[PDB]
RNA sequence: CUAGUAACGGCGAGUGAAGCGGCAACAGCUCAAAUUUGAAAGCUGGCUUCGGCCCGCGUUGUAAUUUGGAGAGGAUGCUUUGGGCGAGGCUCCUUCUGAGUUCCCUGGAACGGGACGCCACAGAGGGUGAGAGCCCCGUAUAGUUGGAAGCCAAGCCUGUGUA
RNA sequence: GAGACCGAUAGCGCACAAGUAGAGUGAUCGAAAGAUGAAAAGCACUUUGAAAAGAGGGUUAAAUAGCACGUGAAAUUGUUGA
RNA sequence: AAACUUUCAACAACGGAUCUCUUGGUUCUGGCAUCGAUGAAGAACGCAGCGAAAUGCGAUAAGUAAUGUGAAUUGCAGAAUUCCGU
């Protein structure tokens, strides 16, 4: 799809229109956002030990 | 994109999905025509679908999606 | 019983002397018939004690401040009087000995002082 | 390699999100003071030292004393309006000594001077 | 959410310093709503109770009972309101504690200080819906 | 007995014949003290006992060690 | 980072740097070695009407000048100043600052469920007779009342000696 | 100020009288032990009798929550029934 | 036939597991720099009507002065002590 429709306060559709931007097009990998956010989550980890 | 969609829904993760240890497994969509997590009635993975429900009046209407 | 320590501070020295004798007086007599039937007795041994601190409280603080009085001009002030701090912080250099400086420091910092400047963009 | 008590003495960096934060708070709070001049003083342009690093060109310490004259910036000054000043370097070649007045030249361009009282 | 740094989202550190208040802080807990005709008044929603004040329960079983408080119990957290009690198995009756929270107050008990609380209330109240408005 | 009352600790671990405390060696100056007793340490460390005059310290370093009266007292 | 490199090793066990380079932070100075010699110019104490008087130290050396990528002394001509108040401001403590206890049901008790609202730069947390943004303390934001000690400082008084 | 920590045989030895109680001539060694209920309303009164105990009766939503107190497992034990 | 023993169930004991809780611990991070001959840290002896295997204090002894707040303390006795008030 090559436009984005741009919605106004009231809902309603204003009449301006944007481009989708290339980054919509691009691969969608569970295979990497799993192994991704597997490690990201980790790093707000705060020490423990006894 | 269908068969990615059916990709991400089956594999990791539905919303919609209840499972159960008796062997068959649940689609907890309100626009499902059968509630089981098959390809062949996943109102998310298929573009074009189609289902019917029924209206508290009692009118029972038939839902169309298109692509 | 009590006595407010508003009253305390605006009397001189022979009358708070004179009023710490009385409630001294007051204050034995009590524990003498305070051992048969302490009741309200203890009650007022209590208030007698807290009215003795009061006053004993007041010729200090007259006593102390007339001494601070006296010696306002001599340097040598005894060691009741002096200032606690710490330890430590009274065998520190001075305020005025530490920041006294050499005569060639300041004949340096007199003429090339550190300006004040911006770097444009 | 872990024969003696390495248990003993091992450290870890749980603090380098927090001494980021106070490295960070030190600028600012040093520019607080210092508020209309730059943080860091002016530094020359020197050549690295090694054959293996003789290409390269670093930031040096200060400025050698031909250099603040060549450039008319008087010495007993340029500690005071944020120019470095070292008196072990000297310059050898002529290429060392011009690079660092148009240095120089180019900051007292850019330099915007304030009179004392 | 919480911003400045001094404050703390403990669960710990806030039930030790309630269970472990200063009376004189335990005061400020020990706090009731004004009524609707004292709110539309002296423009104040909320003070401390004291000894004096006239008071309305509206929580609990003992609901919409009025009276005069009786103790300000700070060591327990607990007010005490007049002929709100329960008898012992010996027949004395004995004050039953009411939280200040489940309490309205509806005639206050006024000296010097309770208007200069309620003065800087409604100074604050005033100055901010000012400051808003315009 | 072998062992006597110690003035400083107050302990009974004051030999009679050498009059030698056992537990602080009193007639020593310093306080006796082993590092390879931890827990002998903070049995007689600052802090298990009164800390009559170093519990006032820090109230004070927060003022700024400071004198004098609030203005306007009697 | 160099780097388990160089080096040393019953050359087995093994032990084990540094220079260069990228960063963080940056700041430079005080004496002794000189003759103030046309003037011990320096300093500790004591008494003090606080203003300035005595004793002593010290020439076997206390000030000023100088500290080797320097310096001194002449000469010459340009360029630089010194004190005292001090409005006000910053830091930190404090005072005050939003909205339902509306109706029904269960319940010993609503802080639960249902209906209708309100606040939100505040739906962090705690208490309250059970899961409470609007019952209470607090929390967010700028302000605002009073105060403490440091620091800075607009300005305003004076300056002076062939320094 | 916090936590992908521990949750009363755990977590510091110590959530509580914890370097306490106790042991040793001494240096030293060093425990166990949290939880009624929303609120003590912590069982008035009658009646057994010498007791950290019953039977009535009362409080409480509840007393088979009675300061042996939230829940109250198993080992082990008694009574009744097959 | 009793008793005794065994198994199971109900009820009643013993014991304190399990679930739930947490004014405690553990670990990390951040701001700051303050003991003592002006007598510290530590050790005793005392001060409250009933009190410790607590806490506070020092013959001014569960405390006095001063400032702020503004109406208590509380387990029971007990205070003509204080409420438009130094
Ligand atoms: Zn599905
Ligand atoms: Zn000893």
């Amino acid at each position: 799809r090559p436009t984005v429709t741009v919605f106004g306060a009231d809902g309603k559709p204003t009449g301006a229109t944007e481009v989708l931007p290339k980054v919509f097009s691009a691969p969608i990998r569970p295979d990497i956002v799993k192994h991704v956010h597997t490690g990201m989550a980790k790093n707000k980890r705060q020490p423990y030990a006894v | 994109s269908d068969e990615i969609v059916w990709q991400i829904i089956n594999q990791q993760f539905c919303a919609f999905k209840l499972k159960t240890t008796k062997g068959q497994n649940f689609c907890r969509n309100e626009y499902s025509v059968s509630g089981l997590c098959n390809r062949q009635s996943c109102p998310l993975a298929n573009s074009r679908y189609a289902t019917v429900r029924q209206s508290p009046k009692g009118t029972i209407y038939l839902y169309i999606k298109t692509i | 019983g009590k006595v407010k320590a508003g009253q305390l501070w605006s009397k001189n020295k022979e009358e708070l002397t004179k009023i710490l004798g009385e409630l001294k007086t007051e204050l034995s007599q009590l524990r003498i018939q305070k051992i048969s039937s302490s009741g309200a007795k203890l009650n007022k041994i209590h208030d007698l004690r807290k009215s003795i601190a009061r006053v004993l409280t007041v010729i200090n603080a007259k006593q102390r401040a007339q001494l601070r009085l006296f010696y306002k001009n001599k340097k040598y002030l005894p060691l009741d009087l002096r200032p606690k701090l710490t330890r430590a912080l009274r065998r520190r250099l001075s305020k005025e000995d530490a920041s006294r400086v050499l005569e060639k420091t300041k004949k340096r910092l007199t003429h090339f002082p550190q300006r004040k400047y911006a770097v444009k963009a | 390699h872990f024969r003696k008590h390495w248990q003993r003495r091992v450290r870890c960096h749980f603090d380098q999100p927090g001494k980021k934060v106070t490295r960070r708070l030190a600028r600012r709070a040093k520019a607080a003071a210092l508020a209309p001049r730059p943080v860091d003083k002016l530094r020359p342009i020197v050549r690295c030292p090694t054959v293996k690093y003789n290409r390269r060109t670093r930031l040096g310490r200060g400025f050698t004393l031909e250099e603040l004259k060549a450039a008319g910036i008087p010495r007993l000054l340029a500690p005071t309006i944020g120019i470095a000043v070292d008196h072990r370097r000297k310059n050898l070649s002529e290429e060392s000594l011009a690079a660092n007045v148009q240095r120089l030249k180019d900051y007292k361009a850019r330099l915007i001077l304030f009179p004392r009282k | 959410m919480k911003v400045r740094p001094t404050v703390s989202s403990s669960r710990r550190k806030a039930r030790k310093a309630h269970f472990s208040a200063p009376s004189s802080v335990r005061r400020v807990i020990m706090s009731a709503p004004l009524s609707k005709e004292l709110r539309e008044k002296y423009n104040v929603r909320s003070i401390p109770i004291r000894k004096g004040d006239e008071v309305q329960i509206v929580r609990g079983a003992h609901k919409d009972k009025e009276g005069k408080v009786t103790s300000v119990y700070r060591l327990k957290y607990v007010i005490h309101v007049e002929r709100v009690t329960r008898e012992k198995a010996t027949g004395q009756t004995v004050p039953i504690g009411i939280h200040p929270s489940n309490v309205v107050i509806t005639k206050l008990h006024l000296d010097k200080d309770r208007e200069n609380i309620l003065a800087r209330i409604k100074a604050g109240r005033e100055q901010v819906a000012k400051a808003k408005g315009k | 007995k072998t062992h006597g009352l110690c003035r400083r600790c107050g302990r009974r671990s004051l030999h009679n014949q050498k009059k030698v405390c056992a537990s602080c060696g009193y007639p020593a100056a310093k306080t006796r003290k082993y590092n390879w007793s931890e827990k002998a340490k903070r049995r007689k460390v600052t802090g298990t006992g009164r800390m009559r005059y170093l519990s006032t310290v820090p109230r004070r370093f927060k003022n700024g060690f400071r004198t004098g009266v609030p203005k306007g007292a009697r």
